[PDB]
């Protein structure tokens, strides 16, 4: 299962 | 920006019998962008159902993809797959050799 | 032994041509598993191997919301490199981003790991400790200082070394009979005349699984690494891999040659022998 939180660059 | 060229093998999934059922198989590796054409020609034309895996690629960053189609081999009919990419400067042909 | 999961997210700007594309791609060991394409009709994450279909809605649905959010974010990742690096709105830009985790043959956590690239050179990486970055160049060191800032880092920390390996352990419980095989590499030789004084030998391995094997091959038990022609481990399409490794020998002399195969697969390491 993937990251359940996301960021950005 | 980088630009690799992709590596090219054309082969059968399984090892080709004349009258017996398989795939065909065009593996391009190694190369960036991911941008490519990829087609599989029987006796020079275009295969139209022809399939691919979903992109990916190596711990390199470069891309690659298994283009690939149900055959039957026969002692004549000839195939080949027909790569371009934008370090090619015209489409490259490589021809299934049954024992590549 | 050892296994890894691993993700695989590619981001492609298209300039006049609509929204980027966005490909997710995730394996076990070398096994796809799960697929999601911001091109395809579904709109959502969808299984590539059989053992995963037994997941139920609450974990596709949840695949799917979580990597549509992956999707969103690299989109505006890719306005915010253009940015960074001071380029035109007409060209076409690429973002890769792999993450994952490795656990070594006891199922605990041996390795994890996040990095991204942009147009095929690293961007940045979190290190092995799970607590500090690489930056590749100044655009990057920007990311750096913002992801330090908000501690990204930590949190990246407690999935990589937790939710990521429980998800891996489980995987490979329901996917035993796809994840915890070996299929041996199917062996042989081919022989064909270059000349009337040189035959190519081509050792062939087909149909293994997982993809790390050796071909070698020995002239009088002496490795011949600068005469061997060896392609790239290629998928065979149904799970399986081959390669193939051959040299050129002058006719008569094939007695001498030894192939050499390694894979785990193996009872122990095969000699081949062309006569």
């Amino acid at each position: 299962g993937i990251l359940g939180f996301v960021f950005t660059l | 920006m980088i630009q690799r060229t992709p590596k090219i093998q054309v082969y059968s999934r399984h090892p080709a019998e004349n009258g017996k059922s398989n795939f065909l198989n065009c593996y391009v590796s190694g190369f960036h962008p991911s941008d490519i054409e990829v087609d599989l020609l029987k006796n020079g034309e275009r295969i139209e159902k022809v399939e691919h895996s979903d992109l990916s690629f190596s711990k390199d960053w470069s891309f690659y993809l298994l283009y690939y189609t149900e055959f039957t081999p026969t002692e004549k009919d000839e195939y080949a797959c027909r790569v371009n990419h934008v370090t090619l400067s015209q489409p490259k042909i490589v021809k299934w050799d049954r024992d590549m | 032994g050892s296994h890894s999961m691993r993700y695989f997210f590619t981001s492609v700007s298209r300039p006049g041509r609509g929204e980027p594309r966005f490909i997710a791609v995730g394996y076990v060991d070398d096994t796809q598993f799960v697929r999601f394409d911001s091109d395809a009709a579904s709109q959502r994450m969808e299984p590539r191997a059989p053992w995963i279909e037994q997941e139920g809605p609450e974990y596709w649905d949840g695949e799917t919301r979580k990597v549509k959010a992956h999707s969103q974010t690299h989109r505006v990742d890719l306005g915010t490199l253009r940015g960074y690096y001071n380029q035109s709105e007409a060209g076409s830009h690429t973002v890769q981003r792999m993450y994952g985790c490795d656990v070594g043959s006891d199922w605990r956590f041996l390795r994890g790991y996040h990095q991204y690239a942009y147009d095929g050179k690293d961007y940045i990486a979190l290190k092995e400790d799970l607590r500090s970055w690489t930056a590749a160049d100044m655009a990057a060191q920007t990311t750096k200082h913002k992801w330090e800032a908000a501690h990204v880092a930590e949190q990246l920390r407690a999935y990589l070394e937790g939710t990521c390996v429980e998800w891996l352990r489980r995987y490979l419980e329901n996917g035993k009979e796809t994840l915890q095989r070996t299929d041996a590499p199917k062996t042989h030789m081919t022989h064909h005349a270059v000349s009337d004084h040189e035959a190519t030998l081509r050792c062939w391995a087909l149909s293994f699984y997982p993809a790390e094997i050796t071909l070698t091959w020995q002239r009088d038990g002496e490795d011949q690494t600068q005469d061997t022609e060896l392609v790239e481990t290629r998928p065979a399409g149904d799970g399986t891999f081959q390669k193939w490794a051959a040299v050129v020998v002058p006719s008569g002399q094939e007695q001498r040659y030894t192939c050499h195969v390694q894979h785990e697969g193996l009872p122990k390491p095969l000699t081949l022998r062309w006569e």
